[PDB]
């Protein structure tokens, strides 16, 4: 595979990161009253 | 008419079933009520206690907790002379059941009707003709 | 084949699509 | 429950009589129903004809019948002009 | 659980037709058959088999046919109950049939 | 035949049905000694056995390439006893029944208490019910053009919209 | 909250007011019927949406219709 | 306290219900705060235009993972012994078994098969190389971001359009008739005639060089002539090496019929000739309409024109055309039911006349694609009654309405409920008990005296298309008939060939199981169909709730009052029948795929068997085939059918949770959570930490929808893992 670097480049990222960061900003959001 | 805070409260031993944080940091009920004998009573909120013989005064979370000892009172021991407040976390206290000093299945004079609708209840609107408009469905 | 170049080509294109649909659902959101 | 457009020419072509008004029509409007069941008669028999010179159709058809047999349709709607027309006194 | 088990065993089961087990190869059907009848109790509620026999009353109204005993849907708790009753039968006679058409067969 | 199909009297495969039919029960009676209960028995069914197929050979029914009779029922007369005849009878049976149903429920209206009679029947005037339905689809299209069958759409009581 | 109406068509029973566990719904005057009595909704905000007065009412259908609506910590039940 | 910024009422909930709520109506725009109608059309635009975008990038995906991860080259020297790589696997969780055991299509990385069937449409529209399978992704991610940037600027102010240019119904129709759906089935046609087929004759045309390589070797002289038959000459030799200039001809527009001999598939000339004429149609059809020039058709005048005079409509059409125009949600059923019948259509097409070169060799796909676009067709049809209802409740008006086909509708609604109640009682009793009669005789060990009806109507219609297998010599299958001598010239010859080959799925030989079935089909159909009719009817009111509009579409009773009113919203009817739909999408699907496989083995006789009884479909398709996916990982080992095997325990998880949102009902919920609301109050360490949402149990609609979803999802899932890994393993 060519750029075969990438996969286990963006997993992990699109994965967990991604996911973790709109749980994060997403509950953030959902509870501010203003 | 202001509720007496020192009014001493029925015997009871303790339940999981009271009152949580949301009660002292939103709104507490209190009910107040006078017995003829010193009687043993179920709280709306787990298992028995015994009312003293004089006036007694409990504090619930809801205000169906108090009405529903108040229900049950009135016909296990014929008592009418109860007394229901919402009391506030800043020591406020809103007097409420019976509203104006008459129960409200007995008519009193100067209650004004809400809620009360002109026509039968077929007669209300439609929901297409009130769509994008704020006219009530309620004619 | 392609060639990583070609994929990054690719990535600069999504890029700017990602741009566009956060301006489309900001405007959406109002 | 906002007002919907209709393209200007636009008329009531709502009936409740024997036959519509000749409106239904649109620019056969002022036509005779003899004109139109002499048409349709007309149209019926040259469309059958030229639709049965090429039932068995072949990679090559005459053009002319292929039009021509389009006529046996359109029979049908100018039959119904002439009883239009005809029960509007025209 | 699922192939070494259920799968592996119902062998004998699902191929009992023609022999003295059929009978049981029948009941494993059959209970299967109302256990999957008893979801139509307990997924549905009351107030639409009310209206859908408003319309058959209808139709028995046409023709002068309404009963005197004026048809009701079940009760809330009764339909609950006609649920878990089938329910229970379907389930365990599924166990019965499979049970016993395994163990008459290979003990 | 008719749709490829074969009669069942000269189809193979029909025959083929009877013989493994056949020796599946005398391979069970093939344990068993001639007086004993059991012998008599198996020998009962393949007497059975044996007259079904026959019966189903001669009677015009047209076989499968499986050999299992098949059933055809677009309206041909030739094979009106397959759907066309028992489905007269179910239709006679069934309508004797609503007739009958019907008749007994328009008394029962007429009763001192209407419900008493549905759950507690008068024996007598319902087996004069059950008698009557033999000449129901005269007795019911005679109840439909006298306007009596049907009842008109506002004495129905209908949901608001 | 929940909204609690009433229509013309009631009696003056007093069945829905007795039966209600909130105190939501009380007697008032009112010409119209032979009792001379309308039941009315003034404590609506008390209302939990149990329907318990809708129950209650022998009218054909219903003088008082509860429409449940908006939910609060009052009309949850939630003693916490 | 202000997440849902659409709704007040639910930004006020101090309960996790907020967030639920405010997230499941978040769509629904003509319920939210301050809505005008302006402001409805204009943001409805704009997700449109949002949708749209979605779906290029969706394509552009799928064109790049196989661009850079799969094997399209290697798969289009050789497309019947390769299998299609969909992408690749980079998963950390796997061990070094699973890592060799995904290793197929002849690369060094674990990966996907494909079962979507791109390969083969790609293939056959032209693409040979991966780098115009990377153009093409290139191109989507350019339109898609072009439709991103359209929906953002037609939401600027100068360019929202008004109400008027969103209601002017005749020139959308004119524009879309001719130009969505004429001229690109013309533009169509003319890449089939200048890419497509050459390149199925070994000839490259791209855009380096496609002006000046000509479709026709007479070229654009026929046509300017008359002489359209000059391209229809020298058609494709049966002998024709696809992809390849051997036993190629030149011509471009023929009407042969019938599939190409080695592909297998239908030929591109007819599917290029086929498009030419949709095109020119749909263009005649797209002048219609009055616009701004006098000539053409208003529609409010037709609609308002047709009332049988003998009066049996009542008032007919008049007033309909306000309705429609104003609702959006009749729009919205009349579209979903259309679209609905199409997906169907597209189901039952694909797998008779295949149009892919090399498909229907594939069974996996082949399978797939049925069942996928069954599932779909099931879901439309589902959601145009469900927007009927909704149009009902919501923006139906009785008084522009007097005595239309609408009010007549609802004033013989008990009539169709009542009827449609006796139909399908009159299907499932006998369908029912034919089945058991069958399954009991069976089992006594007598199959001689089973109900075996031939379906002798369906077999005379195969017949009158040239089937000669029932012998019934009617109409084409007569040598000497006027139908079978009118078409002797063209289609004939080879539709005749493709239908009495027994080696195709065209016309499928059909016996006492497949009548079975079908009344089988039929039942589900009529009972899917009485509960979301009785929903939309009963809609607005009914003898226990008669002021039922007043409430809405989605509300969970109206108490235990009146005898008890659980499901009584027509919500709650389109909740019923969506276990009717995936009921009957079951028994579709289940048959389609038993038959195609017991026919791909050579082995009809064990449908044709064991079709007429419960038992042959217990144990012949489901345990039977159950047996190479249940074996996908087993304490000996695992392979690449060990994905499905998970995903098919996966299924029966999710679908029996979704029992315990069904079966359970809020009370018990509510007094357990109080419960544990108590305990974390009382807990020292853990009563530092609050809750910002008290937290309660579900509601009653939201349950029914949580336990639907689950329900669904198991049901999808299950199927899917089955329907893949029994073919797969297999193959046949
Ligand atoms: C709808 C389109 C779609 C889908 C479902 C996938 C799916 C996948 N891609 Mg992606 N990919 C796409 C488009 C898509 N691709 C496009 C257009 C490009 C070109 C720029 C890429 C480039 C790409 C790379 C370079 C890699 C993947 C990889 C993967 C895999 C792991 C997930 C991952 O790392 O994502 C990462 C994906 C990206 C960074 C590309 C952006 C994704 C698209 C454009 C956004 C789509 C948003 C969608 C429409 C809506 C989402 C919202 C939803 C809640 C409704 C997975 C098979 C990885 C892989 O092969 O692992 C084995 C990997 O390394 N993809
Ligand atoms: C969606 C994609 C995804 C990906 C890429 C991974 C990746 C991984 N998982 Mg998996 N996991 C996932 C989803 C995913 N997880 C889900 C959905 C579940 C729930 C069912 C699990 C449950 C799970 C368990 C139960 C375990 C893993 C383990 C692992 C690790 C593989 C084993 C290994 O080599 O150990 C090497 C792993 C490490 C050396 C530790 C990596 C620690 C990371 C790199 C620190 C990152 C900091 C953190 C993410 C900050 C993020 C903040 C926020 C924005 C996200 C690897 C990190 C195993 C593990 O934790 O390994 C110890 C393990 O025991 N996973
Ligand atoms: C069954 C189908 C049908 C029917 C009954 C009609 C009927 C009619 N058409 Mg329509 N039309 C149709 C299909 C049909 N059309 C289709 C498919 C097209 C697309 C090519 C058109 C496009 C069309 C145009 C563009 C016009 C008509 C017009 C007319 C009217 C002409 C009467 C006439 O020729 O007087 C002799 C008549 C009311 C004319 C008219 O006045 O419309 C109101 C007109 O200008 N038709
Ligand atoms: C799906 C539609 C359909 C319907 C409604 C019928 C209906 C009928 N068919 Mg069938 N048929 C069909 C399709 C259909 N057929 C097809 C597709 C074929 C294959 C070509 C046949 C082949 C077929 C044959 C070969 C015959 C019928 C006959 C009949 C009639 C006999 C019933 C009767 O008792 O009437 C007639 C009797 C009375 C009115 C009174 C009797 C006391 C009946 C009208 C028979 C007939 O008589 O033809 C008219 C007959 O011989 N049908
Ligand atoms: C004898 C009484 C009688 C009569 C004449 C009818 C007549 C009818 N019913 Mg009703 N029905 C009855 C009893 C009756 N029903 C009973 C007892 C039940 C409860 C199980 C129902 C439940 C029912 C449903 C659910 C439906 C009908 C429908 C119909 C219609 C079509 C025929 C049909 O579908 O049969 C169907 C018959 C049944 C489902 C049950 C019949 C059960 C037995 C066999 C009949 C009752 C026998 C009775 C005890 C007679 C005693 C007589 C004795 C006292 C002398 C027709 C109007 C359908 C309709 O509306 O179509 C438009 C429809 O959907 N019926
Ligand atoms: C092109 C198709 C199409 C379109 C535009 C809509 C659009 C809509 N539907 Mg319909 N629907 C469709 C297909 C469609 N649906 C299909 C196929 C089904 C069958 C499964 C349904 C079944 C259906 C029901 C039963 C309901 C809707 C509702 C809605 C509305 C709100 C959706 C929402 O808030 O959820 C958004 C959800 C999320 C963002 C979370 C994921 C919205 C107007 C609801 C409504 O508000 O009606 C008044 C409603 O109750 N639809
Ligand atoms: C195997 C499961 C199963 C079965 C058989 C049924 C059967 C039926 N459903 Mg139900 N349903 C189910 C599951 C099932 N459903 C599930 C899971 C759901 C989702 C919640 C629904 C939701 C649903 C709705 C919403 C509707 C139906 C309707 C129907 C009817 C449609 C078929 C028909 O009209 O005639 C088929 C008739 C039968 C199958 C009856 C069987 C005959 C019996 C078994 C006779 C045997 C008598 C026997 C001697 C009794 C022994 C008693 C013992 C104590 C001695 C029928 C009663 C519709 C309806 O009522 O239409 C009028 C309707 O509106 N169902
Ligand atoms: C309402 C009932 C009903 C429904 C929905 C269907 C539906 C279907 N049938 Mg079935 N069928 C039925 C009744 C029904 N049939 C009956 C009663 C018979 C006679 C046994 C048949 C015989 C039959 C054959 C032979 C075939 C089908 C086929 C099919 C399919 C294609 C359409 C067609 O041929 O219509 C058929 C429609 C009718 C026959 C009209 C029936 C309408 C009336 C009201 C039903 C009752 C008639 C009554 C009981 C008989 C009167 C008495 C008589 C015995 C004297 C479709 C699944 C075909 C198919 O594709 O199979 C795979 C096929 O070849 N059907
Ligand atoms: C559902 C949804 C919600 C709301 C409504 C909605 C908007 C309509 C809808 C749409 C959602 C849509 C349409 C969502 C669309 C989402 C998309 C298209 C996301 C694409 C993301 C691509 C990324 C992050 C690639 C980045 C590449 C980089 C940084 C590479 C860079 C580089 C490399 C190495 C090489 C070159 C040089 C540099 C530049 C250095
Ligand atoms: C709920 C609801 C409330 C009110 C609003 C609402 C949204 C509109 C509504 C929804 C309604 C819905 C969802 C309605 C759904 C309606 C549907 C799915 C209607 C299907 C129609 C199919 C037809 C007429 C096929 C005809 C085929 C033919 C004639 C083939 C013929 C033939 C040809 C030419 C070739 C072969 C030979 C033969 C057989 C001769
Ligand atoms: C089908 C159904 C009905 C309708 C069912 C009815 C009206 C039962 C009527 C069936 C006939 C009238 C009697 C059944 C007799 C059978 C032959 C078996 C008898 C079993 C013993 C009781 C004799 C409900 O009322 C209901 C209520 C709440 C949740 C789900 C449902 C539900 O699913």
């Amino acid at each position: 595979m060519t750029a075969a670097y990438l996969p286990s480049i963006l997993v992990p990222i699109i994965g967990l990161i991604f996911p973790g960061l709109v749980m994060a900003f997403a509950f953030i959001y959902i509870e501010q009253d203003e | 008419e202001t509720l007496n805070l020192q009014i001493p409260s029925p015997t009871f031993e303790g339940s999981t079933g009271g009152w949580l944080r949301a009660a002292e940091v939103e709104e507490k009920y209190a009910i107040t009520w006078t017995s003829p004998k010193e009687q043993v009573f179920e709280m709306p909120t787990g298992g028995a206690a015994i009312m003293r013989q004089g006036e007694n005064l409990l504090y619930l979370a809801r205000k169906e907790q108090c009405l529903a000892l108040a229900t049950q009172v009135k016909n296990s021991f014929k008592i009418t002379d109860y007394k229901v407040y919402r009391i506030f976390p800043s020591g406020e206290v809103q007097y409420l059941h019976p509203k104006d000093g008459v129960f409200p299945e007995k008519v009193n004079a100067g209650r004004v009707g809400v809620g009360n609708v002109s026509h039968s209840i077929g007669k209300n609107l439609n929901p297409a003709q009130i769509k994008f408009t704020s006219k009530s469905f309620n004619g | 084949m392609i060639s990583d170049t070609q994929i990054f080509i690719a990535l600069i294109l999504a890029l700017v699509s990602l741009v566009l649909a956060i301006r489309l659902g900001r405007a959406l959101y109002q | 429950f906002s007002p919907v457009p209709s393209p200007e020419g636009t008329k009531e072509t709502y009936w409740e009589t024997k036959a519509p008004s000749s409106d239904v029509l649109g620019i056969g409007a002022g036509v005779s129903s003899g004109n139109f069941a002499a048409a349709s008669v007309f149209a019926a028999l040259v469309g059958g004809y030229c639709t049965g010179q090429v039932i068995p159709l072949t990679v090559e058809p005459n053009p002319l019948f292929l039009a021509g047999s389009f006529l046996l349709p359109y029979s049908w709607a100018l039959h119904v002009a002439a009883w239009i027309q005809k029960n509007n006194g025209k | 659980w699922l192939r070494d088990f259920l799968w592996a065993q119902a062998s004998q089961v699902i191929q009992s037709y023609g022999s003295a087990l059929s009978a049981y190869g029948l009941i494993f059907l059959g209970a299967h058959f109302i256990w999957a009848f008893s979801l139509m109790f307990l997924f549905s509620g009351r107030g639409y088999w009310q209206e859908l026999i408003e319309s058959i009353v209808w139709a028995h109204n046409k023709l002068n046919v309404a009963p005197a005993i004026q048809p009701r849907a079940l009760s809330i708790t009764q339909g609950r109950a006609v649920g878990l009753a089938h329910y229970l039968l379907g389930g365990i006679g599924t166990t019965w049939a499979f049970f016993l058409a395994r163990i008459i067969s290979v003990g | 035949d008719v749709a490829g199909l074969t009669p069942c009297g000269e189809s193979k495969e029909f025959a083929r049905r009877l013989d493994g039919s056949v020796k599946k029960l005398q391979t069970r009676l093939s344990k068993y000694e001639a007086g004993t209960p059991p012998a008599l028995a198996l020998q009962k069914q393949i007497d059975k056995t044996k007259n079904r197929f026959d019966r189903y050979g001669k009677a015009g029914l047209l076989c499968g390439t499986d050999g299992l009779p098949h059933l055809i029922t677009d309206g041909r007369w030739t094979h009106s006893g397959e759907f066309v005849i028992p489905g007269l009878l179910f239709l006679y049976v069934a309508g004797w029944i609503g007739w009958v149903g019907r008749s007994y429920v328009l008394f029962a209206r007429t009763a001192d208490k209407p419900t008493e009679k549905e759950i507690i029947i008068d024996v007598p005037v319902a087996l004069s019910f059950v008698s009557t339905g033999f000449i129901w689809p005269f007795s019911a299209f005679k109840e439909f053009t006298s306007g009596n069958l049907i009842v008109p759409a506002d004495e129905i009581t209908v949901s608001p919209r | 909250s929940h909204s609690v109406k009433v229509y013309d068509t009631c009696i003056g029973c007093t069945q829905c007011v007795r039966a209600c566990p909130c105190d939501v719904l009380e007697m008032v005057s009112w010409d119209g019927c032979k009792a001379g009595q309308i039941a009315s909704a003034p404590r609506t905000e008390d209302c939990i949406g149990c329907k318990r007065c809708e129950t209650a009412c022998p009218t054909d259908f219903l003088s008082v219709r509860v429409y449940l609506g908006g939910e609060t910590t009052r009309s949850m039940g939630l003693a916490y | 306290t202000k997440f849902p910024k659409f709704s007040q009422a639910l930004a006020q909930d101090p309960a996790t219900r907020r967030i639920w709520y405010g997230l499941a109506t978040a769509h629904d725009l003509e319920s939210h705060d301050g809505m005008t109608e302006e402001n409805l059309y204009q943001k409805i635009f704009a997700s449109h235009f949002g949708h749209l975008a979605v779906i290029f990038l969706w394509t552009s995906g799928n064109l790049f993972h196989v661009a850079w991860q799969g094997n399209f080259e290697q798969w289009v020297l050789n497309p019947l012994k390769v299998k299609p790589i969909a992408h690749a696997i980079w998963d950390p969780h796997f061990g070094q078994p699973a890592v060799k055991a995904f290793t197929k299509g002849g690369v060094s990385y674990p990966v996907n098969i494909a079962t979507s069937g791109v390969y083969h449409w790609w293939y056959t529209i032209g693409m040979r190389s991966n780098t115009d399978l990377y153009a093409g992704s290139l191109f989507l991610l350019f339109l898609a971001g072009v439709f991103l940037f359209a929906g953002w600027l037609h939401l600027q102010p100068k360019f929202r359009p008004g109400l008027s240019w969103f209601k002017n119904n005749e020139s959308r129709l004119n524009h879309h008739l001719s130009g969505l759906f004429g001229f690109s089935s013309l533009a169509w046609s003319a890449h089939l005639i200048h890419v497509a087929i050459p390149e199925a004759r070994g000839q490259h045309v791209c855009w380096d060089n496609f002006t000046k390589v000509a479709p026709h070797p007479a070229g654009l002289q026929p046509f300017f002539t008359g002489n359209w038959g000059a391209y229809a000459a020298s058609p494709d030799t049966t002998n024709h090496i696809f992809g390849t200039s051997e036993g190629a001809g030149t011509a471009i527009l023929t009407f042969l019929g019938g599939f190409h001999p080695q592909t297998q598939a239908l030929w591109l000339t007819d599917i290029a000739h086929h498009h030419l004429a949709i095109g020119v149609v749909f263009i005649f059809a797209g002048h219609m309409y009055r616009t701004n020039w006098g000539i053409g058709h208003s529609l409010k005048e037709i609609l308002d024109a047709h009332r049988p005079p003998g009066g049996r409509l009542g008032a007919g059409h008049k007033g309909i055309f306000e309705t429609l125009t104003n609702s959006l949600h009749f729009q919205l059923g009349l579209a979903l039911a259309s679209l609905g019948v199409i997906t169907s259509l597209v189901a039952q097409h694909m797998y008779a006349l295949p149009s892919y070169a090399f498909i229907a060799k594939d069974y996996v796909t082949q399978s797939a694609l049925y069942t996928h676009h069954q599932y779909i067709a099931g879901f439309l049809m589902v959601g145009a009654f469900a927007h009927g209802a909704i149009f009902f409740v919501r923006d139906y008006d009785p008084e522009q309405n007097k005595n239309n086909v609408l009010a007549r509708i609802l004033d013989h609604k008990e009539a169709i409920i009542s009827h449609l109640s006796w139909v399908s009682l009159f299907l499932g009793f006998h369908t029912l008990g034919i089945y058991v009669h069958n399954d009991v005789v069976v089992a006594f060990g007598t199959p001689e005296k089973q109900i075996l009806v031939e379906p002798v109507f369906a077999q005379w219609i195969q017949a009158s298309s040239g089937k000669a297998l029932y012998g019934f010599d009617v109409l084409l299958s007569s040598t000497n008939s006027v139908a079978a001598n009118a078409s002797s010239n063209i289609w004939l010859p080879g539709w005749l060939e493709a239908i009495n080959s027994g080696k195709n799925s065209l016309f499928l030989p059909i016996g006492p199981g497949d009548f079975l079935i079908h009344h089988a089909i039929a039942l589900a159909l009529h009972t899917t169909t009485l509960i979301l009719v009785k929903g939309a009817l009963d809609a607005r009111g009914s003898k226990l709730m008669p002021d039922k509009k007043d409430f809405g579409y989605a509300f969970p009773c109206d108490g235990p009052g009146r005898g008890g009113t659980c499901d009584i919203s027509a919500w709650d009817a389109f909740y019923l029948s969506m276990f009717w739909m995936l009921n009957t999408i079951g028994w579709v699907t289940f048959y389609w795929h038993w038959k195609h496989i017991t026919i791909w083995q050579g082995n009809a006789g064990q449908f044709n068997e064991s079709s007429t009884y419960i038992m042959g479909w217990l144990r012949d398709y489901l345990w039977l085939n159950s047996s190479p996916l249940i074996n996908g990982y087993n304490p000996f080992g695992m392979n690449s059918l060990s994905v499905w095997s998970w995903m098919f325990l996966f299924g029966h998880l999710i679908w029996a949770t979704g029992f315990m949102f069904l079966i359970s009902w809020r009370g018990y919920w509510q007094e357990l959570i109080e419960t544990l609301v108590w305990a974390h109050e009382r807990t020292p360490l853990a009563n530092l930490v609050r809750w910002k949402d008290k937290p309660v149990a579900l509601s009653i609609v939201q349950a029914r929808l949580v336990g639907l979803i689950h329900f669904t999802a198991g049901y999808i899932f299950t199927y899917a893992a089955f329907v893949i890994a029994s073919t797969t393993g297999k193959f046949g």
